[PDB]
This record gives structure tokens, sequence and C-alpha cells, in this order.
């Protein structure tokens, strides 16, 4: 039987809280990091200096730690999660290292991305998978559990396969892309004062109700 | 060095400055105002040379920040005691100027160290990539190091200038040679920190938590003083000449 | 321009100061309600002067994100969870076009990989659930299958179809009347006339469904729910 | 209280008026370009066509989720952040102990191109991974749908069957019991080991436990949020040596302790 | 996927200061210290870089000579750090700095003894 | 209508006294 509750909230005037603490696990956001207003950060999430998390992304650290490194970006509608353990037996936290560009609509679960990597749009990185430094995944790639992307290589496909070895110029371009995305995120960061004025609207909405 | 490293860092910062001021006041008023004479100035002369040499070499050996600063302070008290040794009004004035400038520089350095202790800074190598993760902090710390090295026109240049002024004023050329050598050694181990923050590309970075308002304001003021003191140094010069004279009149 | 940005920046200084003054006034009266964590999501968001222009007859779900210079035509619909970001370049949506739930229509964030292409969506276009459109052109009366990804430089010609879950690589042109699918997307077959009829009728149905949902969302916020949330213990 | 209290309150009123005037002047200086933030208009549960969602008492529905129209959700189920369940032209039914992960879309069709158009039926103890798309299909009990998978109209996922992460399951495809399918288009990969069946069950119960802590946090009032913010700040660090000098033992308050069933051990 | 993390995994055993043997995991190309920090056998906070200039022998391990022949010989700096960090200022012939040992496939099955942790957190 | 926190009100008075007394101190010196 489906027995509902009369008191369940249908419309919450506050909207979805961006920062969801879980016991003592409080998401940590650097003062110079951009987090879009509708992003959800829950539990053991750390967002470091210069990084950015864009509209519609969800970072849920309720089974393990989630880290977004220096000057890295998690783009629109990405979901980043983690598990208690990985099939490889290595620790199962999700580590996004520095100068990493995670393309929009990407799904990450208990994966490690070494510094200076680009994840193509609409990609999937599964439990215990590893992307070595200075590597690129094409859009739409699927990396199964415990699979590895060797350093200095371009991969792609469902499932991902070796395409070609990257040139040094290409690998030099990766931190530049991360820096450029941080520069763009600065413009969004400058649109928000430290406080919103919504509380005034709440005040008058209350007063109109007595 | 052992006490400075093992004590809590705020204790280390406090011990690095205030007791020197108090004890140098005592030394001035006891010896300078009293009278056995050339023997005691020779005491401080030999101890100054030993302190400069040992401080330079031992600091060059250090891999940890606190120990480096401790040995740096030992070398600088050698530089300062050269002024007491020469036994002139300008010697006392230069000693006071050195104490004041060293105190302000030490306050700057320990404000940075205390800011970095929030992420448990211990080794010089822990500063790697600081010019990337906090550019204005890496520049501020670099100004402090270059001031410690005595590079003009930073405030630290006064102590070097007087060291050589007294070497050619009291008539001491071994002292000048020692000053040249130890100054070059000091510059090397001070610019090693700048190299670590600006030139190195380590595989693992340490990201530091931003400092509180108190330390940022103190750092901002001490950094303007260190860069701009030589543009308007008259009040310190006049007040230190006043004090040197007041010891006997 | 530059003067506009200078005044926009100075304006923020004055505003920051005024809001701080208001918080001081509230603190003197013993109120902490300004501490409440309330969502700062804006359905339409400007980036300086780049602001969304939305037709009055277009449905935009409140949870959707429209950022920067984005044009939405009459009878078009932006569904729940959609994200449209035109900042480095523009995004335009024609009349009678549905952008389905959780879809993403955006442009290149940086010009590092070359000049940033705009995203052009024509009239009576269907964009399926959770599709990704990145700096591409989608002509009138075409069908983009849900979960499909279209990269920059792609052109979907009129009555073209992109099958669900397809990955259309950069600069690919999809000819008219053709069904392309797979990763990478390749020619599968020709479109049948019944499929064209379904394209048009599904678009007209979506415009009516949009109307219904816009009327639903436009209803006044219930005060009983507000009082229930306020009086929780 | 008293005359001093009243005077300070009046001065606060003056300061508030001045601050809001300064904010208006600053807005004018910006050329009025800044779209103002407003009260949230998102409705977690919404009617359409006079259809109301039927949600059981103990269901976690994230505030950012969208449950619209003719949707039924059974006991112990959970709808996570950013999920959209749009039951507007047809029915959506979710069984008991079933988790619909973050950013998932579930939808239905009024009339399919060919065949009998069917509602979207998700059974009991089903895991649906992050950012999946479920469209007009049937997922039977104890089935698993991988993250980012797409199920088209008429698809049937049978009991104890798996759809791999990233798969595109074409219309009317049937995933038989005990098999795992994947790819684009989805096709048979291999049989499911017994350990993987146990995994699927474990997934479902772990989610049931996770839903509890998330539901508890998302339903807290302003006052409790403030109380727990202060408590979290107080107990974030420690000086046990000074406590031993004082002869006291600080204990973590129970509102900061998670239940054991969600802890890694 | 023709390239797995399992291709780089190195099977290892560590004996804790209490004497109990534990089976641990590390990647080839990474240091023994990282493998030891995965399960907390050595506190990661005590040795955050893999550099000899940031080492006070917090990574120190004892290895029997059968596995010592399969490692490169200790450098002068390594022996300096080990000797000065010794309480008795004596160089242990089976001591290695864990941060200077890079794991390889040839070290599969190596047994390592982790001594009691030295103080490391300077006030 | 009224601020009820007595200690807060006293602190407000103290801050006001500090500000006004500082102004007077500058003015009469
Ligand atoms: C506590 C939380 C519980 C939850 O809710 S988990 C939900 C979030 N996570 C997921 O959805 C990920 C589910 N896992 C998957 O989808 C895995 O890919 C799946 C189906 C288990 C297969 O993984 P494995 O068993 O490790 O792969 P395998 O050993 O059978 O390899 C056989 C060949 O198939 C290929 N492959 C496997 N994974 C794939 C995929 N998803 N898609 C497509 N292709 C795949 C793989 O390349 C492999 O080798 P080859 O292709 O023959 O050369
Ligand atoms: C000639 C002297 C002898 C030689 C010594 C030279 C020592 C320096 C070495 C030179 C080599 C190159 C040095 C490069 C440094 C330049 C870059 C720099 O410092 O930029 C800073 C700028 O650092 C400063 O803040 C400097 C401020 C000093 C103020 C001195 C000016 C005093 C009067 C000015 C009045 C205010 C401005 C008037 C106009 C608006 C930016 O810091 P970030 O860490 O990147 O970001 C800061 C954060 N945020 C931008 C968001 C605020
Ligand atoms: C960080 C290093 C960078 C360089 C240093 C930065 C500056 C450091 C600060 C130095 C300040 C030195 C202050 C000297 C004390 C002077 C006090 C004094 O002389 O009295 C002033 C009054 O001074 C004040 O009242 C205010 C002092 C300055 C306040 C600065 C606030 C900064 C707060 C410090 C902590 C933050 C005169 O007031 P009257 O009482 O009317 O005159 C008395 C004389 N007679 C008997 C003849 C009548
Ligand atoms: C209509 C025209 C009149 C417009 C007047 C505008 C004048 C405003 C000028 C700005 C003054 C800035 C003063 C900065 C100090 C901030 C004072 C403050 O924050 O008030 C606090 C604390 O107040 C104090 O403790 C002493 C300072 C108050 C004295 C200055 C008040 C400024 C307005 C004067 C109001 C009193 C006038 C009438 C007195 C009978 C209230 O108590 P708490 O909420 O418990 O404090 C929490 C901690 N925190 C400081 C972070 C907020
Ligand atoms: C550390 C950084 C110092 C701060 C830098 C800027 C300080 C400048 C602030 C003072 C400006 C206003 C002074 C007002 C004034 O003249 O009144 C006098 C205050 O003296 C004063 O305020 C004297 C301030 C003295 C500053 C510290 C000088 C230290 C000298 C270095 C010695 C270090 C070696 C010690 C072993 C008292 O009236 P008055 O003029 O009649 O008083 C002398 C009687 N004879
Ligand atoms: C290579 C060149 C080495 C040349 C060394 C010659 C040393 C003679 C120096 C000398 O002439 O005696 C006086 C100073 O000596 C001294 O100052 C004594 C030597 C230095 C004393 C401290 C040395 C310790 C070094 C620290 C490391 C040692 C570690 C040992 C465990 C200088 O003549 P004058 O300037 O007094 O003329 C007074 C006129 N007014
Ligand atoms: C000479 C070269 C050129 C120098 C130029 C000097 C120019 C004058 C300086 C201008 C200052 C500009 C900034 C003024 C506005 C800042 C006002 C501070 C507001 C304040 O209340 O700060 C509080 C903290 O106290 C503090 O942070 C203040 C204390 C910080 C240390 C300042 C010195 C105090 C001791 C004196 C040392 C002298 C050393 C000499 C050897 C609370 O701050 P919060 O609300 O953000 O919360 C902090 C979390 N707990
Ligand atoms: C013991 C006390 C130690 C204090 C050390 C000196 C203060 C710290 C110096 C570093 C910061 C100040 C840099 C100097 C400013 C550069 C311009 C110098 C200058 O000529 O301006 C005059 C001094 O202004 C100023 O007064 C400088 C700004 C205040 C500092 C104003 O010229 P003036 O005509 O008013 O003064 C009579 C001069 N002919
Ligand atoms: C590398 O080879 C070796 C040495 O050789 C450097 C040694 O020594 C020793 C052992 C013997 C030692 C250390 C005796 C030396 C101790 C002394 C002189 C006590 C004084 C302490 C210090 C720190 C010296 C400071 C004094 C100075 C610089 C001069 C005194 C003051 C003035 C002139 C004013 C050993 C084992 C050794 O293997
Ligand atoms: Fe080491
Ligand atoms: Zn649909």
């Amino acid at each position: 039987q489906v027995t509902p509750s009369p008191d369940r909230v249908k419309w919450d005037y506050r909207g979805q809280r961006q920062i969801i603490p879980l016991g003592q696990w409080l998401p940590k956001v650097a003062v110079d990091a951009y987090v879009a207003p509708n992003v959800v950060l829950a539990g053991q999430v750390t967002v470091w200096d210069g990084s950015s998390v864009w509209n519609g992304a969800v970072l849920r650290g309720d089974l393990n730690k989630i880290t977004v490194g220096f000057c890295s970006n998690v783009q629109e509608r990405c979901v980043v999660h983690a598990a208690w353990s990985s099939p490889t037996g290595l620790p199962a936290q999700t580590l996004i290292d520095r100068y990493v560009t995670v393309g929009a609509y990407s799904l990450l679960r208990s994966c490690t991305i070494e510094p200076e990597c680009i994840i193509g749009q609409h990609s999937i990185l599964m439990e215990g998978s590893l992307v070595e430094t200075r590597s690129i995944l094409e859009a739409g790639s699927v990396l199964p559990p415990g699979r590895r992307i060797p350093s200095g290589e371009l991969w792609g496909g469902n499932p991902a396969r070796f395409i070609r070895t990257l040139t040094n110029e290409e690998t030099l371009e990766i931190p530049k892309l991360a820096v450029a995305i941080n520069h763009l995120s600065g413009d969004y960061f400058s649109e928000f004062l430290p406080y919103s004025t919504i509380y005034l609207e709440v005040e008058k909405f209350k007063k109109s109700l007595g | 060095p052992d006490i400075y490293e093992g004590s809590p860092t705020p204790v280390t910062a406090f011990l690095s400055i205030a007791p020197k001021i108090s004890i140098f006041a005592n030394i001035l008023r006891v010896f300078i105002y009293g009278s056995y004479g050339a023997t005691l100035q020779q005491i401080f002369f030999f101890c100054s040379i030993a302190s400069m040499i040992l401080g330079a070499l031992a600091a060059m050996a250090q891999t940890k920040v606190k120990r480096l600063l401790a040995y740096s302070s030992i070398g600088h008290v050698g530089y300062i005691c050269i002024g007491f040794s020469c036994g002139t009004i300008e010697g006392i004035q230069s000693l006071l100027i050195g104490i004041f400038i060293y105190a302000l520089m030490t306050m700057d350095a320990f404000a940075i160290v205390l800011a970095l202790r929030q992420t448990r800074v211990k080794y010089i190598a822990d500063l790697g990539a600081l010019a990337k993760t906090n550019p204005i902090l890496a520049i501020t710390f670099s100004i402090t190091m270059f001031s410690y090295a005595g590079i003009p026109p930073l405030a630290g240049f006064c102590s070097k200038f007087y060291l050589f002024f007294a070497a050619l004023g009291c008539g001491a050329y071994f002292l000048a040679l020692v000053g040249v050598v130890t100054s070059v050694i000091g510059c090397f181990y001070y610019i090693r920190l700048v190299k670590r923050m600006f030139f190195d590309t380590p595989r693992t970075w340490i990201l530091y938590e931003p400092m509180d308002r108190n330390k940022s304001l103190l750092l901002a003021m001490t950094s303007f003083f260190i860069t701009l003191f030589l543009l308007y140094p008259s009040p310190l010069f006049s007040v230190t000449h006043q004090m040197a004279l007041s010891l006997y009149l | 321009g530059t003067l506009g940005r200078a005044f926009y920046s100075v304006g923020f200084w004055i505003r920051e100061t005024g809001q701080a003054l208001d918080r001081l006034g509230c603190r003197l009266q013993g109120k902490n309600y300004f501490r409440e964590q309330l969502s700062r999501h804006r359905t339409l968001m400007n980036v300086f002067d780049k602001a969304p222009i939305v037709d009055k007859e277009a449905f935009v779900a409140p949870s959707a994100s429209v950022i920067g210079d984005v044009h939405i035509g009459r009878g078009s619909s932006i569904w729940y969870g959609c994200v449209l970001r035109g900042d480095v370049n523009t995004v335009s949506v024609g009349s009678g076009t549905n952008i389905q739930d959780n879809s993403l229509v955006h442009v290149a964030k940086s010009n590092l990989s070359g000049k940033v292409h705009p995203t052009i969506i024509g009239d009576n276009v269907t964009i399926g659930h959770s599709a990704v459109l990145h700096g591409c052109t989608v002509e009138d009366e075409t069908f983009i299958g849900m979960g499909a990804t279209l990269l920059d430089g792609v052109v979907v010609e009129k009555h073209g179809m992109v099958a669900a879950g397809a990955l259309v690589r950069q600069n690919t042109r999809i000819p008219s009347g053709e069904v392309w699918g797979g990763n990478p997307a390749r020619f599968l077959r020709k479109l049948t006339d019944e499929e064209i009829a379904f394209i048009s009728q599904s678009a007209t149905n979506y415009s009516n469904l949009a109307q219904a949902h816009a009327a639903e969302n436009a209803k006044p916020l219930n005060v009983i729910e507000f009082e229930k949330v306020l009086r929780k213990k | 209280m008293g005359t001093l209290g009243r005077a300070i309150y009046t001065v606060g009123n003056w300061i508030r008026g001045t601050g809001q005037a300064l904010d208006r002047v600053g807005s004018l200086l910006q050329g009025s370009h800044r779209i103002e933030e407003h009260l949230s208009r998102h409705r977690t549960l919404m009617n359409v066509f006079d259809k109301s969602p039927l949600v059981d008492k103990d269901v976690f529905v994230a505030p950012s989720a969208s449950v619209i129209g003719d949707v039924q959700i059974g006991k112990g189920s959970s709808i996570w952040y950013g999920c959209v369940l749009r039951g507007d032209v047809n029915n959506i039914s979710v069984g008991s102990g079933t988790n619909i992960q973050d950013n998932t879309l579930v939808h239905v069709a009024k009339t399919n191109i060919s065949g009998k158009v069917l509602p979207t039926l998700i059974g009991d103890n089903v895991t649906v991974g992050h950012s999946a798309v479920i469209h007009g299909c049937t997922v039977e009990d104890d089935a698993f749908v991988g993250m980012g998978a797409t199920l088209l109209d008429g698809v049937v996922v049978e009991k104890h069957a798996m759809v791999a992460a990233g798969s595109l399951v074409k219309q009317n495809t049937r995933i038989p019991s005990g098999e795992v399918w994947g790819g684009n288009p989805a096709k048979f990969m291999r049989k499911l080991t017994d350990e993987e069946i146990v995994y699927i069950s474990q997934s479902a119960k772990n989610y049931i436990n996770l839903a509890q802590i998330h539901a508890s946090e998302n339903s807290k009032s302003f006052e409790q949020i403030e109380v727990e913010r202060a408590l979290r700040k107080k107990y974030a660090r420690k000086d046990e040596d000074y406590d031993s000098m004082l002869g006291i033992t600080r204990e973590t308050p129970p509102e900061l302790i998670l239940p054991d069933n969600v802890l890694p051990g | 996927g023709s390239k797995k993390v399992s291709d780089r995994i190195v099977k290892l055993s560590a004996i804790d200061p209490d004497g109990y043997k534990q089976d641990i995991i590390g990647l080839s190309g990474q240091t023994l210290l990282r493998a030891l920090t995965h399960t907390g056998l050595i506190d990661p906070a005590s040795h955050r870089l893999d550099d000899i200039e940031a080492c006070s022998a917090e990574c120190e391990v004892q290895i029997a000579e059968e596995w010592l022949e399969k490692l490169p010989p200790r450098t002068y700096d390594e022996e300096y750090v080990l000797k000065r960090s010794s309480r008795s200022r004596i160089l242990n012939k089976h001591s290695r700095l864990g941060c200077q040992v890079v794991l390889t496939q040839e070290l599969q099955g190596m047994v390592v003894a982790v001594p009691e942790a030295k103080p490391w957190d300077i006030p | 209508k009224v601020s009820e926190d007595k200690n807060r009100n006293y602190a407000v008075v103290a801050g006001v006294v500090a500000i006004v007394g500082s102004i007077g101190w500058y003015l009469k010196a």
C-alpha cells in the first residue's frame, strides 16, 4: 500500500540548499572557487582554489570523499559520486586532480584523474578507473570499472579504446584549457555579492500573511 | 635553533624579537655606560664574526623553514653586534637601526609562517608551486627573503651597508672579507626559497588555506615598510641618533 | 562597453554597502533571517549586458537555467532541468521548438580550440530528453533523439533525424531525410513520410503540453505550504 | 527591552531604510541590467491535468527533484537531486525500496508510433543509476539500470537483469533474466554471477539507508540548520590536552553523528 | 579494456610494529610510501611529498636482504637521512626510505617491516 | 518593536559612546 503523509512539503520556499551537510561531513568550498547556484554538494566534498562547478552538477560524497583540484572544472549536469570500495582494492575516493577539465554531462564514480587531463563531454568513468596524466578522452567515452587510460594518449569509444598518442603541443594545451575555463568562471563569480536579497522577499511574503 | 623549532610557532615568533630588544637595552646600559673597555668590545667582535660564519653555514644546511629562520637570526645578531663592537655614536645608532629593521622583517616572516602553519608547513620544499596557488603571497614572501639577503633598495640593505661602513671605519678588513663571503652565502640560501616558490614544478602540490585578516593586514603594512622605507628613512635615523646620544647625555 | 562595465562594477560597490547596512539594521533589531540559506538560482541570468530574450508565449520551467544571450521564440518550450548557456557566443531557439527535460544547449567555454561557434535551433524542432547540443546548427523541422550529442560545427539539415544516443562528431553534416545514429553517428536509413508527419505533430502536441505546464506553474504559490515550512519543529 | 530597546529598534529601522535606498541607487547605477534573484518557484510535487502524485510517507524526495502529474512512489523509495518524473500524458509507477539516482529523467508517451503504448513501470528493489533516461518502458523487480543508460519505449528489463552504464537500449528490446546487456546499441554481454545478484540487492538496501540521512537533512527548519551550524563549528577541532587539564570530556552531540548503517565499516 | 589498473598493481606484505602481517596494494611506478599510506600503515599527513628534501625518515621501512638486492642501492643522501634520524645515530643496514623506493613488477611479494612511527608534527 | 537583548543594547551604547567621544576628543584637541 502507498500511504502518503499530509505534511510532506510540496513547495519549499527556500529551494534546494546548495550545501548539504551529513553529520559532521561538511562540504568545503574555497573562497576563490565558483560554484553555480543550483549545484548540490553533499557530504565529503572539497572544492579547491580556482576550481569551478557549473549549473546542474551534483557532487555527492556520502560513501567516500570527493575532491576537485586546483584550477579544475566540473561542467554542467555532471554527476560525481563515490563508493565504499573499488574492485581494484585501491581506495575508492573520487580524485579530480589539478588542471583537469571534466566535460559537461559526464558521470564519475570512484575514479582517479591525474593532473592535466581533459574528459570529453557525455563521458562515463566507472569504479576504480584511472586516467593517467596528460591524457584526453573523446566525447561519449565509456571507461569500464578498473580500466586505465595510459599517460600521453587519446582514447575514445563505448567502450574506450586507444586512438593515437598525443603530441607535446597538445599536452601543453591542456592546462591552458583549464586556465581559460577558470578565467570564464571569474565572470560568473563577479555577478554574486556575498549575500542575496531573497530574505527581503521572504519577509514581505510573511508580512502579507500576518 | 632547537628551542625555536620545538616551541609552538607563536612562541618562536615572540622569542625571536622582544628579548633581543630588552637584552640589547641592558647591554648598552651596562657596558657602553660602564667601563672595562677594549676587552669587552673584542668579546663582541669575535662573537660577531663567529655568529656570522656559523649562521651562514648552518642556515645553508637547513631543509626546514623554522631552523633556517633561527640560524638567520643568529647571523643577523652577529651583524648587529659589529655595531656595539666599534664603540662609536654611529655604532650604537646602527645597532638600533638593525634591531628595528630585523624585528619588522622577522614579524613579516613569522606572519607568513603562521599563515602557512594552518596547512602544517614544515619543509622548504613544501612551498613548491606557491607562485601558482597564491601569487601575491609568493611575491610578499620573496620581498621578505630579498630583504633578509640585504638586496637594495629593500630595508634589509641598511645592515649590510653599516657592516661594511664599520669595517672601513674601525679599520677591519678581515671583517669586511667575512661580511662579503657570509652575505653571498646568505643570499644563496634566501633565494633558494624564491626558487622553490617560483621555478620548481613538483609532482605533488600543497594547497594552503588563506590567512586571517589580522595577519593579512600586518603583512601588508610590513611589506610596504620593507619596500618603501628607504624612500623616507628620516624618522628612524633621527630617533636612533637621539637614543644613542641619550645613553650619555 | 568598458564604461558600462565600470558603472556595473561601481554599482556592485554601492549595492554591497547598502546590503551590509541593511544587515546592520537587522542585527540591531535582533533579526538573523538574512542568514537563511535560500537558493540563488535564477531562471534567466545575465552576464553583464548579455541577457536572455524570451518570448511571452514560451514556456520556461522554473528549474531551467538560461544564461547570457539566449533567444527563445513564440510557442517554444524549455523543460525541467534544461541548461542553456550562451556567453562566449549566442544561442537562438526558433518558434514552436521543444527542448526536453535535462537537455544541455551550450557554446564553447573558450576560444582555445578556435572561434566559438553559436548554437542555432530552427523552428518546430524536437530536442529529446538529456540531449547535448554544443555549438551546432539544427534546422527547421528536424528531430534530435534523446541522449544524443551534437558537437561544434555540426549541421542538421531540415527533416534530418539524429537517433537517440547518437554521437555526431565535429563538423558532420546530416543530410535531409536521413537517420543517423551510433557512436560515431553514421547513416542508418532514409526517413519515411510518416516520420515527417510525426515530427510535425509531436512538435504541435509539445506546444499544447507546454501551455498546460505553464498554466500549472503560473498558479500562485500556496501559503499553506509556506506556513507548514515556517512552523516546522 | 525598555526605552533603550525601543530607541535602538527605531535607529535600526532608519539604518535599514538607508541601506535599501543605497541598494536601489547601486542598482540604478548598473543600468538595471542585473536580473534580480527571487523567491524559489520550483515545486517538488506538482499537479497537471488534475493528476496528483501519490508518494508514500517514508519516501525521500530531494527538494530539487520534479515529481509531476500521475506518479506513484512506493514505501522506502528515494528520488534524488535533479530527478524529473513527468507523469503528465500517462502513468509512472515506482515500486518499494527503489532508488532513482541523481539527474535521472523518467517520462512517458501518450501514443507510440506502433504497438500498444504502455506506462512507465519501475518495480521493487530497483536501482536506477545517475543520469539515466527511462522512457515508456518496464523495469521489473530487483533489476539494475546502469548510470547514463537509456531505455526507449517498450523496453522490458526482466527480474535480475542488468543494463550496463552508458547503454542505449533500442525500442522494444527485452533484457532476459540473469543477463547483462550493454553498448550502443545495447546487446548481450554475459550472464550475471550470483555475487552480482547479491550486489544488486545490496545496492538497493544501501540506498534505502542513504535516503534516510538525506531526507533528515533536507527537511530541517531554519532554526535547526543554525543550531547545527554552530554545533558543527564548535566540534570541528579539539584540544583534548586542555580538556584533560580541566578534567572534562567533550562528547559529539547526537545530531552530528550518522547512523552506523551508512558508515564505511 | 586492454589496459587495466590490475596491470600496474603490485602485491605486497607489510609487518606492522606489533608484528602482524598485512597484505597491501600499490601501483608500479609509485613509491612504497604511497602503497603504505593507502591503508594508513604510515600516516599520509606525516609525509605528503615523495621528495628526499621533505623527509625525516617518517617513511623508513626495514626490508630483508632477499628483497634489498632487487632495489637500487641507497644513495648518500638516503643514508644521511636514515643515520641522522636514528635515535642512536646508527645506520641500519636493512633500512630503506619508503619515499625513495619505486615499486616495480619485480617487487611482487616483497615483505616490508614498518617500524614504530617517529614524532613528526613540529609545534 | 523592541530589541530585547540587554547586553547587546549595552554594547551598542558603548560603541556609540566610543565613536562620539572620539569625535569630541579630536574636536577639542
Ligand atoms: C553502492 C551503490 C550502488 C549503485 O547504485 S551503482 C550505480 C552506478 N554505477 C554504474 O552504473 C556502473 C555499473 N557497472 C557497469 O556498467 C559495468 O560496465 C559492467 C556492466 C558491470 C561490466 O563491468 P565488468 O564486469 O568489469 O566488465 P567485463 O569484465 O564483463 O568486460 C567484458 C567486455 O565488455 C566491455 N565493457 C564492459 N563494460 C562495459 C560497458 N558499461 N559498456 C560497454 N561496454 C563494456 C569491456 O570492454 C570488456 O572487454 P572487451 O570489450 O571484450 O574487449
Ligand atoms: C623595483 C624594485 C626592486 C626589485 C624587486 C622586485 C620585486 C618583484 C619581482 C618582479 C618580477 C615580477 C613580479 C610580478 C608581480 C606582479 C603580479 C602581482 O603581484 O599581481 C597581484 C597584485 O597584488 C596586489 O594586490 C598588489 C597590491 C599592492 C598595492 C600597492 C599600490 C599602492 C597604491 C595603489 C592604490 C590602489 C590602486 C589604485 C588604482 C585602482 C595579483 O595577485 P594574485 O595573487 O594574482 O591575485 C590577487 C587577488 N585579487 C586579484 C582577486 C584581488
Ligand atoms: C536614516 C539616516 C541614519 C543612517 C545611519 C547610518 C549610520 C551607519 C554607519 C555605519 C556604522 C558601522 C559600525 C560598524 C560596527 C558594527 C556594529 C554591529 O555590528 O552591531 C552589533 C554589535 O554592536 C556592538 O557590539 C558595538 C557596536 C555598536 C555601535 C555602533 C552601531 C552603529 C549604529 C548606531 C546604532 C545606535 C544608535 C542609537 C543608540 C541608542 C550588534 O550586536 P551583535 O549582532 O550581537 O554583533 C554580532 C557580531 N558582529 C559584530 C559581527 C555583527
Ligand atoms: C608603514 C608602511 C605603510 C603602511 C601603511 C599603513 C596604512 C594604514 C593601514 C590601513 C588599514 C586598511 C584597512 C582598514 C580596515 C580594516 C579594519 C579591521 C576591522 C576589524 O575589526 O578587524 C578585526 C580583526 O582585527 C584585525 O585584524 C586588526 C589587527 C591586525 C594587526 C594590526 C596591528 C595590531 C598590532 C600592532 C602591531 C605593530 C607591529 C609593529 C612592530 C576583525 O576582523 P574580521 O571581522 O574580518 O574577523 C576576523 C576573524 N577572527
Ligand atoms: C666531521 O668531522 C668531525 C668533526 O669536525 C667538525 C668534529 O668536530 C667531531 C666531534 C667533535 C666536536 C664537534 C668538538 C667541537 C666542539 C666545540 C668547539 C664546542 C663549541 C661549540 C660550537 C657549536 C662551536 C661554536 C664556536 C665557535 C665557532 C668559536 C668560539 C667563539 C669565538 C671565537 C668568539 C667529529 C666526531 C667529526 O667527525
Ligand atoms: Fe621520506
Ligand atoms: Zn518524453
